């Protein structure tokens, strides 16, 4: 991470000249006859090793082939994206192909439920929408982004969604499969992980958030609900529609009305570190017990939310005592994910003390505890709910309206 | 082992920031006299989204301010409908039923403060309440339709009026497109008075600040400097509404300049070089890269 | 059915309750339909006889009439006297909580009901806020006395609600008046804190405070009441100072109750703190907006021949 | 302010052992193994109905008890009827969906661990959810009948004679 020519400040041709400037200003900043707190040492021995090293491009040809590397990288999937950006996909999707068996769950946006195939026979998830409630709100800009995230994926944790079918009245999207369950429901019936779970939940929940920030997309939607567990001992995001990457400014507010920091709900701007907040208090759930709002009505939680106030019952960990004490002003302005990388005061932070990203990049490591899979079908672990058919006319209703899908 | 709750979306209206034309000052006219507008603005002090909100949005809300007279025995509002509309009893007594499984159980009433739907105008909901009428009475308030126009045109132009008056200085090369909005959204607002002293000398001068409005005349003691002996207006540096200080002094440091001074009402900014320093880090590095400029 | 009715005025478990005028006068009165469904779903024969030999021979100030009570072939309709005027609990909610002057009168009245029930032989059981009316003359009335009982005796029955039990009640130990007094203990917390006396999303929680007794000093508290708060929940009743078995010599000698004139207060003379505001026959204001459900008539004989009594 | 849940009644069957049944000492003791007992035991000398009762009352409620073999799928139990048995958690991983307002959801799975079913013991309450089985197991069916009845008659006698 640490670049060796922007620790003392030199080009292609590391002088003379710059180094002992650098080595000075080291040498006033950090002081082991002065200085003591932890961390400081760390930080130390890294400048003294890229000093020597700057000195001997035998030790510098490494890091600079790496940097290359991950700049050429960086390159070829910006180019990707931008092409999957410029190409457009439709027409590739039929009714007549997957039967409905019965549903999964509804809610204030859509309906999924499982399916199977009419030519091999496989059961699947499909989320279906009405565009009844979708004209009365006009919410055409969240569902066109839909149209490219089906293109843009190209990682193991993007779920890579089928194609989808608009009818006349009704959107139909198939997806992958999820033998297992989701997250609330398992923290519901527990109430309380131990510390290799919370320690892979937190490992995950980085590395996702790593994978989201590397393409620059807003996350926007957040909660429980967004985090399965596949057969395979994994996590996986659902509902991506509402992402957008816009060069300026957003006001459409909506995704988390509960966990809202209190620089949204004056009606202003915002950033995707709020994402953390909005997390960082789901983590509350996974340490005392109870939920973090013992109230009902909307203006205690925004009382709550303004009062900078969190208790610390006898059951937390050490470094999450600290991290929670950190955020705790109004105008969370010193975040931890507004940096240069992202990815160095939060890896480098006690709570991270063993971490290993390379392993999880290939998808090698099994999971604390899978849930049980018994064959196909096996729906006991998520939660059940009335059958719902379709009961719609067929009949066209604004047409040019849903022309991109 | 608990009760538990729904996890059910919500949703807010969008809008067009592309689309700036919009109505000249306001549409609803209806200046009331001193003593209601006194009281409307004490009522809505109380408010949090009242607390950040600057003496020009209030009276613009307050000149475009709707009210309405409701009889006895009246009803419009009702539950179940979409929710469009917000009023706030201004005088008076009116209980609120709200439905509790077929049961529309009361709440509470207000009397001169309150505000029946102040969270509808949040997010786009359904009417989770019921007002009913009890004596002639008088409430003032907006839609929320003309509501959100109003705020999300006061943000767009908050944030698109700062920016333009720092890009023609020349300095600014490192700055991505990106860092432009936070640094636009890191800059506060300060106001100062006549005689009111910015800062006292002799001080650290390592900062950066621009005015926003207001003639600032810069001046320090006659001493050092080979200039007449009697102290006055030193002619350092008349800052306006386009100029600049503060920049030459992170790689020349030089002694103490001068000080600056508010002569009457004078609006500043509030920058900090500690929000610079989170993501690009001190300045002076930064500043290097240009150094064909410098030299 | 020789009465027209209007509009329905309550419904829950206890039963349901509408609004009739009298053909033979012309007012506005109250009738409680038994049904009998829940009765036979659920046995509830013993309380309602109960009930029914107390009122046989019983009347006082803080008691509802009884007119006259209709029984067909498979249903019931008791009649009785309306009070509009709403329950408090409602203005407490409304507004938030009382002063001291009203917690003081509520004792007293409770004080007073407890030894007008006593002089014969008689307990409440069931003590919920949603069983009180207000006039406009300030006469305090009753209603629901369902839960009662004609002798004390020493039985074990259970019944009321969670919010008001004690440990005596889980396990049935005769709580010949514990169950009458302590869980009262909770009951003035309710008219006192800015919320509800128990919060919690499980039962268990409840029953865990219920066993374990400590009040919660608010952040806004009298320290008058305080000590009395912090010694009303107890396990057993001898030791307890003020609970003579008079009931007039120990409340009145109290620290802030003293001046409570019961001589004024239990003849109906004095006006209550709070008077509703009337506006005309069958006032709604005060009350919620419940809608009607559906309402059936009798159609034949089916469990006619349960209340073999008249 | 709240959404301010109902208050109903929790009224039951007036036990009132003085004159009422004909019979006398009906007991009905079910002994089994002692190992069967003896791990019961651990997790009955805990609960808040034991935890303050007599040696000889836990003797015999752990002597009579009832055994009942369950196999994989079935809806012995449902959200809607009365409910009048005491389940125990012996062994067997049973999943607990509670019909919330019409939807199915998981409560908490039990696997020979944790105490559920008292509730139903404290007044009349119809299912609290359904048990679902998720393998074959061997179930306590304790009605609530036996319960009241020799737990406050001999709490009478003792008054009576001591």
């Amino acid at each position: 991470g640490k670049d060796y020519y922007q620790t003392l400040g030199l080009a292609r041709g590391a002088s003379d000249e710059e180094i002992k400037r650098a080595y000075r200003r080291q040498a006033l900043r950090y002081h082991p006859d002065k200085n003591k707190e932890p961390g400081a040492e760390e930080k130390f021995k890294e400048i003294a090793e890229a000093y020597d090293v700057l000195s001997d491009p035998r030790k510098r040809e490494i890091f600079d082939r790496y940097g290359e590397e991950v700049k050429e990288f960086l390159a070829k999937a910006k180019e990707d994206f931008l092409k999957k950006w410029e190409s457009p996909a439709q027409n590739t999707a039929h009714l007549d192909q997957f039967e409905r068996i019965k549903t999964l769950g509804t809610g204030s946006f859509g309906r999924v439920m499982l399916v199977k195939h009419k030519e091999t026979g496989n059961h699947y998830a499909m989320k279906i929408l009405d565009k009844q409630k979708v004209v009365k709100l006009k919410q055409i800009e969240h569902t066109l982004n839909e149209k490219r995230i089906l293109q843009a994926v190209n990682f193991p944790f993007l779920v890579k969604l089928e194609f989808s079918f608009k009818d006349n009245s009704n959107l139909y999207m198939v997806m992958e499969y999820v033998p297992g369950g989701e997250m609330f429901s398992h923290l519901r019936r527990i109430g309380r992980f131990s510390e290799p779970h919370a320690r892979f939940y937190a490992a995950q929940i980085v590395l996702t958030f790593e994978y989201l920030h590397s393409l620059d997309l807003i996350y926007r939607d957040l909660k429980p609900e967004n985090l399965l567990i596949d057969q395979q001992g994994y996590i996986q995001v659902t509902d991506f529609g509402f992402a957008k990457r816009v060069k300026g400014r957003t006001w459409t507010l909506c995704g988390t009305p509960e966990y809202l920091a209190p620089e949204i709900i004056l009606s202003k701007g915002y950033n995707k570190g709020v994402d953390w907040w909005a997390l960082g208090v789901l983590i509350y759930e996974m340490a005392a017990g109870y939920p973090p709002f013992f109230a009902d009505q909307p203006i205690q939680i925004y009382e709550k939310i303004v009062s900078g106030k969190v208790r610390f019952p006898s059951h937390f960990s050490s470094d999450l005592k600290d991290l929670l004490r950190n955020l705790l002003q109004v105008d969370l302005t010193k975040r931890f994910g507004n940096l240069k990388n992202g990815v160095n005061d939060i890896k480098n932070h006690k709570w991270f003390a063993t971490t290993d990203w390379i392993a999880i990049y290939q998808r090698k490591v099994e999971a604390p505890f899978i849930p049980k899979f018994k064959g196909p079908g096996d729906t006991s672990n998520f939660d059940d709910y009335e059958e719902e058919e379709i009961r719609v006319s067929i009949n066209e209703k604004c047409g040019k309206e849903f022309s991109e899908f | 082992i608990n009760r538990f709750t729904r996890r059910a979306s919500v949703c807010a209206e969008a809008y067009n920031p592309d689309e700036e034309e919009d109505d000249a000052e306001s549409r609803i006219i209806h200046p009331k006299t001193d003593d209601q507008r006194n009281r409307l603005q004490e009522a809505c002090k109380d408010i949090l989204l009242f607390k950040n909100l600057d003496p020009e949005q209030m009276s613009q809300v307050l000149d475009a301010m709707f009210e309405k007279l409701v009889k006895e025995g009246e009803h419009v509002i009702d539950q179940g409908d979409d929710g469009d509309n917000f009023y706030v009893i201004d005088r008076g007594t009116f209980d609120i039923y709200v439905k509790c499984d077929g049961v529309g159980r009361c709440v509470g009433n207000y009397d001169n403060r309150g505000s029946f739907g102040e969270l509808a105008l949040m997010y786009n909901t359904p009417r989770a309440a019921t007002i009913t009428a009890t004596s002639p009475g008088a409430l003032w308030g907006l839609d929320r339709v003309t509501f959100r126009r109003i705020i999300v045109k006061n943000n767009a132009k908050k944030r698109k009026m700062y920016e333009s008056f720092i890009e023609s200085l020349p300095f600014l090369k490192s700055l991505e497109v990106s860092e432009r909005l936070k640094v636009v959204d890191v800059i506060g607002t300060k106001v100062y008075n006549d005689g009111e002293q910015i800062i006292a000398q002799g001080d650290s001068a390592d900062s950066f600040f621009i005015v926003e409005s207001g003639e600032v005349r810069i001046t320090m003691k006659r001493k050092g400097k080979s200039d007449i002996e009697e102290n006055g207006a030193v002619e350092i540096a008349r800052c306006l509404r386009g100029q600049y200080f503060g920049e030459l002094a992170l790689v020349t440091n030089k002694p103490r300049a001068a000080s600056a001074h508010a002569i009457g009402t004078v609006k500043c900014l509030a920058m900090d070089v500690q929000a610079f320093e989170r993501l690009l880090g001190p300045c002076m590095e930064i500043m290097k890269r240009n150094i064909a400029t410098y030299e």
